[PDB]
DNA sequence: ACTGCTAGAGATTTTCCCGCCCACG
DNA sequence: ACTGCTAGAGATTTTCCCGCCCACG
DNA sequence: CGTGGGCGGGAAAATCTCTAGCA
């Protein structure tokens, strides 16, 4: 248990593999894990600027009505909604919609007209969502939204005698790119990836929201044969017989006896 | 509960809470893993 | 997404995502596992010797 | 302070969060996030959980009109024993309400009479007819019938034994007679297996004997205790004894039914 | 109950379960003979 | 009399500048020598004053040395309100002891620290019969020795209030919202824990 | 502690001497900054301790001119009894808020007010100078 | 062979031996 | 100053009886 | 062949912490 | 003169229970 740390250590020095990896393959806790990924010098990747908040809009005006599209980039989900009238109205109820199923943290899309009302800027500060114009953030998928909206034109082609309106269609249609699209790399249709990349996003922001309390904190410390009180070193895991810490750069085992918590 | 999984299928679960073995129906199960698995 | 408690201190929308996570975790896990591990038990049931 | 609890505050005004996912989303003290519940006045919660208590005194009467067949029934309930007479009304007014429970106290022992605020009783007959027979009026919460819902649950049953006696009469006021006959005597069960005709009696007769008795004997034992009461060295008395006890006495000082034990305390003949 | 009765007044009635002394009110007492007494 | 009225002049002795004060509801002397007539001394004698008891408020005249920024920056720094008799006779009465120890001491001084004290503590009479720095402890020291309620109407489900207790009972309780004399059952109200 | 006890010391301060006066029981400083270190200026101290708080004895140190004779008679009219870390946390508070201070004495003035009424602490969140009136109150009332 | 993950955690030359395997017999 | 309450049904625990049989006189 | 259920408030039990002081190194 | 351990006082956290309302 506490010798594979250093193990996992020269690990990260040959091949440098995430916190995920280490923390599930030596059987450790996680929070040794992200220090050994944040003690590393060529491991320290770029910020947030990974988000699962990759949303592209796009606008279309197909039998003469209005389909607004939006995309979950980070996995490739996409949907859509049948507009009767191009106002900031309607795409800011949309908006709220898509933010009341999907935690929408930000939005890209163009400097069209229906998209630039103040009513959409009030929506989104009363959500609390970064939002940009023009901007692609990352031009690799920039194609793959417009080949993905003529799939879609595709699917309509296919399911235009499935149902008698327009939306119902549009419905069937997006139930099909949902389900009735299969392939990658095990076999998932749309769902599946887009609930993984949901799930791994919640346990690693639960683990940002555990550990941002755990650095203020202080423990000071002694060691066995020992009654000089070190410190203040860091917490890692608060243990019922060992309790993990940091002082400078070592990753050490205490005996709670031995153990002192400030609670700031 | 928390009660742990031995062996699942279609219509019942079999999860063991300390040392009972249960065999709970598939329409009474809640079966999920917490975010708070990085103490415990 | 704001009201939280319930079970784990979760929102709902937390909730709709774990079980949906192990409903394609855990089944596709015991498929994986049905094809290996494949044991055939005999037992003597209980007030009698029939090994059935 | 800290701006996570500004921003909770925020949160606060814009969807009024719960103390649980501010105190978890910034790492704060559970107290403080009750607190910002307790802010706004838009977070009021739903009352306390727990029902209070109705009064269980031989001297109070339940009296409610109810409606059957488009008729009007006065129903009066001892609330001590459960001992129920009823009766069909000509017209529900103040004045044959109080021609009943003249009736009523010219046949029992009653003092306090406890109704919800209906407009036949509070008519001023019935507080003339109070004030000639000397009877405490009191009445309920202005929209509460759950303090009067002894005589509700009493008016569910004597229908639902109406519903099995309805046949055996022409009229309503045979089968109501029958019904109340057969509840106050041929219904057994409750605390001592017995109806209700011979609980009222237990009731009656045990109030007169041990009130007359205790009144005969109090005249008599009169014994003043001392007491040296605890953290104190005071000697504090003296106090009417009301029963000796083994190692601690009951007495009265002044207006407190204590307990003090007998090492603590000394007793004294006049 | 049934507890003993100890003195009795108006207002309020004491009693005694086992060793306890409950100072009941009036609005709260039930003051009957069980008429099984025949036996005990 | 409040908690913490105090009350601030000045005198002039030889034509020098002396700053009295007095707590209103003991008329109890202190003072400070200042060596010019600045306000740098004066912000130094209204923060020396709390510098050991609580001060809410302090009584000026209407003259220029309480009308500048230094002072005024400094009571607003500490959060003391500014507002511009019981003084002046006491003032009058702290030129007359001295007389005991005027030329039994070299420095004058000191006269004034033995004439100070024996205002201070050797002064008794009245009702009390306490000292002055014995009386203002006695009134502040007893001068520093109430809940809202919601409710629900019944045959409704909005929530009203806040109102002011009267009478607790264990199934209700009687309340006061601005004069309106009603009694709430407690699985309809829910009072606030303060 | 008895609640007519009181104590003080010296300390000097950008060419300034400072001296400060406790109530041992409370914990409340209060400084006063002096032009010349001489025995008129403490006995001066002395009057700012003695003449409206309510004090019994005196507690300094070995310093000439807190046993001078100006000392002594003011003890003697005074009914001063002389007998024989107030510091520290005073030079904390004057270095942070140094800023609105045109003089070291205001200064010392909006230190000893923050250590006043802006932390707020004990068992209900009190001041010191609302501990120095009720040990003083508990003396008067027993 | 470094880098793992999925369903059941399988690299790419596990997975493509396991598919051979099946799709020989 | 006022206040939810009461009759009935399985259900479950607690407890005599009887017969009996296996252990003893 | 179908089925009552769920969010919030005191209240009560269970449990760390701290300081301290009395018992000990 | 220099340390340890239980206690008690307080915080605080997990559970019990119990109710309001959905027409
Ligand atoms: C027109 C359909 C056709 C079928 O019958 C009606 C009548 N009904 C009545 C309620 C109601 O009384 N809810 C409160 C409630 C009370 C007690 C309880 F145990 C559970 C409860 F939900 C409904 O909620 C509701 O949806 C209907 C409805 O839809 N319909
Ligand atoms: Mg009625
Ligand atoms: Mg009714």
């Amino acid at each position: 248990f506490l010798d594979g740390i250093d193990k996992a250590q020269e690990e990260h020095e040959k091949y440098h593999s995430n916190w995920r990896a280490m923390a599930s393959d030596f059987n450790l806790p996680p929070v040794v894990a992200k220090e050994i990924v944040a003690s590393c010098d060529k491991c320290q990747l770029k910020g947030e600027a990974c988000s699962p908040g990759i949303w592209q809009l796009d606008c279309t005006h197909l039998e003469g009505k209005v389909i607004l599209v939006a995309v979950h980039v980070a996995s490739g989900y996409i949907e859509a909604e049948v507009i009767p009238a191009e106002t900031g109205q309607e795409t800011a109820y949309f908006l709220l919609k898509l933010a009341g199923r999907w935690p929408v943290k930000t939005v890209h899309t163009d400097n069209g007209s229906n998209f630039t009302s103040t009513t959409v800027k009030a929506a989104c500060w009363w959500a609390g969502i970064k939002q940009e114009f023009g901007i692609p953030y990352n031009p690799q998928s920039q194609g793959v939204i417009e080949s993905m909206n003529k799939e879609l034109k595709k699917i309509i082609g296919q399911v235009r005698d499935q149902a008698e309106h327009l939306k119902t269609a549009v419905q069937m249609a997006v139930f099909i790119h949902n389900f009735k699209r299969k392939g990658g790399i095990g076999g998932y249709s749309a769902g599946e990836r887009i609930v993984d990349i949901i799930a791994t996003d919640i346990q690693t922001k639960e683990l940002q929201k555990q550990i941002t309390k755990i650095q203020n904190f202080r423990v000071y410390y002694r060691d066995s044969r020992d009654p000089v009180w070190k410190g203040p070193a860091k917490l890692l895991w608060k243990g019922e017989g060992a309790v993990v810490i940091q002082d400078n750069s070592d990753i050490k085992v205490v005996p709670r006896r031995k153990a002192k918590i400030i609670r700031d | 509960g928390p009660a742990k999984l031995l062996w699942k299928g279609e219509g019942a679960v079999v999860i063991q809470d300390n040392s009972d073995i249960k065999v709970v129906p598939r329409r009474k199960a809640k079966i999920i893993r917490d975010y708070g698995k990085q103490m415990a």
